[PDB]
C-alpha cells in the first residue's frame, strides 16, 4: 500500500504466522533426522575400522613370518659356510 | 644359499614407491596403483661380481593408519633404506626430515646406507623441488641423490641403475 | 499479568528476539552443516566399498591361482596313470 | 603321489563353517572368528591305503557381500560339497534349499558327492532342528546327514569322522 492501514498489517501478521510454523515444521524435520544420520556415520567409520584393522593385522603377521624366513635363511647360510672351514 | 638384502622403501603417500619397487623388480609401470596396506614385497635375484643375489625390497605404507604398528617390522634387521620424495610435491620433500628421525629412532645399528630419491622427473613442467635444493639435503645428511622417474626409466637417473649401485655396496660393503 | 495491557507488548519484544536465536538463521545454519555431515558418510561408505571390493578381487585372484595349480598337479597324476598302463 | 581332494564348505553366516574347517585341519577350536571374506583355504595331509591324500577345504564366506564373485571359484573342480546349517536355528536350516540350488546350477558334473551336516549339536537345551527332519532332508537329496560339534569335536558324530569318512568315499569312488 501507499498508506498501510489495519487491515494490511493483519493480513501479512497472518501470512507470516503461517510462513514462520511452516518454517518451523520444515526446521524440527531436520533436527533429528540428520542425529540419525550421525549414528549411520558412526556405524560406518566403525565398520571401516574394523576391515582396516584386520587387513593391517595379517600384513603384521606376513611381515613378522618373512623377517623370521630371512633371519633363518641367514644362520644357515652361514652354517654351510661353518661347515665348509672345517 | 643365496644372500638377501633388505631394502626398505620410505616417503609420503603418492610419491611412487610401489611405481618404483615394482619398476624395478617386475621391468614395467603398474597398470594400476591403490594406496598400499601395511606393506608390498618384491624380489628380485640379480647376479654382482659372479655372486647370486636375492634383492628384497620392502614397498612400504606412506599412510598414516596403512603403516600403523608396522614400523618395528620395517626397521627388524634392515639392509638399507631409500627415503622418496616427488619432486612434484614440496610437501612430500618437507616430510623428509620425519621419515629420518624415524629411520633414526628405529635403526640398530649405525652402519646402514640411506639414499635420496626424487621421482617423476619426467613431469618438467610440475616440478617444485629443485635440484640444488635436494642434494644439499642429500649432502649435509651423508645420502647420494638421485633423480629419476618409475615411469619412464631411462630418464636422468635410470631406476635400474639406482637400485644397482646400491646393491653393489652392500655386496662390497664400499662408501657411497 | 492477569491482565494485559499495552504495555504487555514490551513482551512480544522478547519474543521477537528469542526467536530469532533459531528463526530462520539456524535452519540455513544446520543445513550446511549437516549437508557436509552427508559427504562424510557417503565418502565412508565409499571408502568401505573400496576396501572390501579390493580385498574380494585378492581372494578372487588367489582362488583362481589355487584350481590352476590343483589343475596341474591332477594332469601331473593322470599323466603319470597313463605312464604306468604302459 | 600326493593327490589332492577339492572340498568345499558352503551354508548361511555363523553356523560353524570357520571352526568346523579349522577344527579338522588344526585340531583345535579357534579363539576368535570373524566373518570369512571371500574363502579361507585350509588343507590336511592324511594317509589312505597307504596312499597321500591331501585334503583341501574351502572355508566359503556365508555373507552374500562377502561371497559376491567367488561362487564360479568354488564350484570349479570341485571334488565334492559340503552344505552346513545351525542346529539352534531353524532359519540357516530353511535357507539349504537355496543353496543347494546354487549347487546344482554351478556343477559342472553329475557324480559330485554332497553331504548335510548341523553343527553346534553342543547346544542341547537351544536345538530348533529335530534330527528327523533334518534326516528327512537329507534322505530325499541323497546326502548323509550329520550331527555335530565344532566346539566339543567328539560329541554324536565326531568332527573328524566326517571328513574322513568322505575322504575315504572319495579315494575309492565308492557311493
Ligand atoms: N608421471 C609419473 N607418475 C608417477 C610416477 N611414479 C608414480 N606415479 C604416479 O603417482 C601416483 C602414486 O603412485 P604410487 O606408486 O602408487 O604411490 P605410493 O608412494 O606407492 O603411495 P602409497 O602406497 O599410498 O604410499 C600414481 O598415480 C602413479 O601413477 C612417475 O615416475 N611419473
Ligand atoms: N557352541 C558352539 N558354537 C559354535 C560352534 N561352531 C561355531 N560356533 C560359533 O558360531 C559363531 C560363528 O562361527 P564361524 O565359524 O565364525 O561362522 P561361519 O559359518 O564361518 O560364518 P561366516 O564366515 O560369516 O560365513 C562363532 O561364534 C562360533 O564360536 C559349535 O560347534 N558349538
Ligand atoms: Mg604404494
Ligand atoms: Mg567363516
Amino acid at each position: 500500500m501507499l498508506e498501510t492501514n489495519c487491515l494490511d498489517l493483519r493480513t501479512k501478521l497472518q501470512d507470516l504466522e503461517v510462513a514462520n510454523q511452516t518454517l518451523k515444521d520444515e526446521y524440527d524435520a531436520l533436527q533429528i533426522t540428520f542425529t540419525a544420520l550421525e549414528e549411520k556415520l558412526r556405524k560406518t567409520t566403525e565398520e571401516n575400522q574394523e576391515l582396516v584393522t584386520r587387513w593391517m593385522a595379517e600384513k603384521a603377521q606376513e611381515a613378522n613370518r618373512l623377517n623370521a624366513e630371512n633371519e633363518k635363511d641367514s644362520r644357515r647360510r652361514q652354517a654351510r659356510l661353518q661347515k665348509e672351514l672345517a | 644359499r643365496s644372500r638377501i638384502f633388505k631394502i626398505i622403501v620410505i616417503g609420503d603417500s603418492n610419491v611412487g614407491k610401489t611405481c618404483l619397487t615394482y619398476r624395478f623388480c617386475a621391468g614395467r609401470f603398474p597398470d594400476r596403483t591403490e594406496a598400499t596396506i601395511g606393506v608390498d614385497f618384491r624380489e628380485r635375484a640379480v647376479e654382482i661380481d659372479g655372486e647370486r643375489i636375492k634383492i628384497q625390497l620392502w614397498d612400504t605404507a606412506g599412510l598414516e593408519r596403512f603403516r600403523k604398528s608396522m614400523v618395528q617390522h620395517y626397521y627388524r634387521n634392515v639392509h638399507a633404506v631409500v627415503f622418496v620424495y616427488d619432486m612434484t610435491n614440496m610437501a612430500s620433500f618437507h616430510s623428509l626430515p620425519s621419515w629420518i628421525e624415524e629411520c633414526k629412532q628405529h635403526l640398530l645399528a649405525n652402519d646402514i646406507p640411506r639414499i635420496l630419491v626424487g621421482n617423476k622427473c619426467d613431469l618438467r613442467s610440475a616440478i617444485q623441488v629443485p635440484t640444488d635444493l635436494a642434494q644439499k639435503f642429500a649432502d649435509t645428511h651423508s645420502m647420494p641423490l638421485f633423480e629419476t622417474s618409475a615411469k619412464n626409466p631411462n630418464d636422468n637417473d635410470h631406476v635400474e641403475a639406482i637400485f644397482m649401485t646400491l646393491a653393489h655396496k652392500l655386496k662390497s660393503h664400499k662408501p657411497l
